[PDB]
């Protein structure tokens, strides 16, 4: 009786849900299709109490919860969404990436040029606090494992041929980095005291 | 009369069909089956085991 | 006694195997068990046990 | 189970017996109805000559 | 104004998605919510290329891959499903469990959920096919490995204190006899492969 949803809208919505976040530079066709059918996409997602956030300046689409406004769960919890608490090393690396992404977006534009940094450049920032793990191979293994975990979190790309990663725009879309700022202040204070 | 008497003591097989001069074939098939198995004639060896 | 246990386990295995087969009557099943019971009155182990 | 199998197998025997007996007269009836059909023709064939 | 789905409907569908199946005997309110707007559930899964399966005889609701204009090809390639594909020995143990389920059904009917069998009851059934590892603990480990996954698909409960499991009614449809014939054919092509 009732007509089916359009094929491309269904496919793109499922694609984004699978990936959480996506780029026009990555898949421009789905990007434009969804942005031409935002009402349809949100209607597809609102029964799930989900929705999408977008950033045309950096060229990113991403999911977002659309529950009823501010229930008692300010530390929100959603059935279909299992939450995580990344570890102090993961949080440390995220803070490092946040600071250098902030710097890049000034010296290279707000996603005008995709934010980048070299492995040999990230490693010193970690070494400020963690110190030398014991060898260059150990340093690279540590940073690469953490970066891969972040990539699974949809935050960074794998290093290029020049060992330069690309930072996804989603970093700018974190909710409450004030915790990250406090954590970084604590880290710098500790290393300054422990040196 | 005989079909009805058979139905009285049945358990699970004659339950399906009725009793008329057209149902007969089912009865004979059941009797043939219960003759193939020769089951009723194991009794006095099983009462030993 | 463990060897006798082996025979009875093997007989159970074979009986289940054959039951999964579609071809046996009720008589086949109820008779093969008695054949087994008389089967293990022959070997020295079974004779020892009985 | 053995006991009930024997009990059931008892019943159907006279049923099969009576089925055979019934079939006997059932096949017999055709002969005399055929005689009824044929009777006028024999008399007429004699009568013509 | 907005196309927001009613909160109760969203709750029921979110739970159904989270676990993929819903039994009235367990969660009657959500089950009755689903069967009160089953067309809504369909029209919400239709965007996702998914469909609602209903078996009221067992008071069960489950989600199943929908046919798109392409019948999902190998439907397990559907983007959303998180699990892998089913595969043989799981099918073997599913057949044995379904055999015991149908035996229990003949004994006491279809709609109930009291069927059970112990770990040692299971072990000979598979041991027929899988050979003897050399230790009872190893074959028990094999069986528990199978049961963990099958529980992951919702077929069985977890190994209880008595080392038994409870058959879930959904097995009536995974072991769909039409699908059993299709799998018998597939097994015949496996014979051809062996040939």
């Amino acid at each position: 009786s009732e007509t089916r949803t359009l094929q491309k809208i269904r496919e793109a919505t499922q694609e984004l849900l699978k990936y959480g976040l996506l780029e026009e530079a990555s898949k421009p066709n789905l990007y434009r299709i969804v942005l031409s059918h935002p009402e349809e996409v949100t209607r597809i997602l609102e029964p799930l109490d989900l929705d999408i956030g977008i950033d045309e300046i950096r060229g990113l689409l991403y999911v977002k919860v659309r529950l009823d406004e501010t229930p008692a769960q300010d530390e929100w919890a959603h059935p279909l969404v299992r939450r995580q608490r990344l570890n102090l090393e993961q949080s440390l690396l995220v803070a490092i990436l946040r600071q250098h992404f902030v710097a890049w977006e000034q010296e290279s534009g707000t996603g005008a040029s995709q934010a980048q940094i070299a492995i040999d450049d990230l490693l010193p920032q970690l070494q400020i606090y963690l110190g030398d793990p014991g060898s260059e191979s150990k340093e690279r293994t540590r940073l690469l494992t953490l970066l891969d975990q972040l990539k699974g979190h949809g935050l960074v790309t794998s290093p290029d041929a020049h060992e330069r990663i690309v930072i996804r725009p989603i970093i700018a879309h974190l909710a409450d980095p004030i915790n990250l700022q406090a954590l970084l202040a604590w880290l710098r204070e500790q290393i300054a005291q422990q040196t | 009369k005989r079909m009805s008497e058979a139905k009285r003591v049945d358990t699970g097989a004659l339950v399906e069909a009725g009793a008329d001069l057209d149902d007969i074939p089912v009865y004979l098939q059941r009797l043939q089956e219960l003759t193939e198995e020769a089951l009723p004639e194991k009794l006095n060896r099983f009462l030993d085991y | 006694f463990r060897r006798v246990e082996d025979s009875w386990r093997e007989a159970d295995r074979a009986l289940r195997q054959s039951i999964i087969g579609e071809q046996y009557h009720r008589g086949d099943i109820v008779e093969r068990l008695l054949n087994d019971q008389d089967a293990l009155l022959n070997t020295p182990e079974g004779r020892v046990f009985d | 189970e053995l006991e009930t199998a024997r009990k059931q197998q008892q019943s159907l025997q006279p049923v099969a017996l009576s089925w055979e007996k019934y079939q006997k007269q059932e096949r017999q009836l055709a002969d005399w109805l055929t005689l009824e059909s044929l009777l006028p023709l024999w008399f007429a064939q004699q009568a013509s000559h």
